[PDB]
């Protein structure tokens, strides 16, 4: 079983509830070692990803 | 609260803490005390009540973009 | 041992629960008291086989062809 393809989200914008909540997704089992190096990883690259943000303001076709 | 224990980067580098173990796993079964996909949700995808993004915080430079 | 009106789900459905978020800051504080890449070194160091399949050496070409 498996949540379908929901497109919502993205990786990145660390906070402590998104903290606690990937920890366990990546967490699995009840590995302390992993959920702690890979939550620091997944924040340092979560950081870079993106980019600033724009105004974006188009107007063309229907 | 009397003592003068070390350092937790001194404790840990010489051995895991059993405080830090024994913590993740009471956190981790706080969460798993109810269903973790409708949670999931719940809280990733929170609904997000009346915040109205934090009072327009409106953010610029705080954190997304600086150098490598 | 306190009361606990409403489903477990559902009393927390509402509204993150303020226990909840307390422990969660305290696991961030926990792990960022101490650096992660020196730690990082420092706890392989352990007896646990490092190895694991030789960084996962499973085999994966791409395998798709369509013309004649």
């Amino acid at each position: 079983g498996h949540g379908t393809g929901s497109f919502g989200d993205r990786p990145a914008r660390p906070t402590l509830l998104e903290q606690v909540l990937n920890q366990k997704r990546l967490s699995l089992l009840r590995s302390p070692e992993v959920v702690q190096f890979l939550q620091k990883q997944q924040q340092l690259l979560n950081q870079q990803v993106l980019e600033q943000r724009q105004q974006q303001f188009p107007g063309t076709s229907m | 609260g009397a003592g003068e224990p070390t350092t937790l980067l001194q404790r840990l580098r010489g051995t895991i803490s059993k405080a830090v173990q024994n913590k993740v796993e009471g956190i981790l079964q706080d969460v798993q005390k109810f269903s973790d996909n409708d949670k999931l949700y719940l809280y990733l995808q929170l609904p997000s009540g009346p915040t109205t993004g934090d009072k327009s915080s409106e953010p610029s430079t705080l954190s997304n973009e600086e150098y490598m």
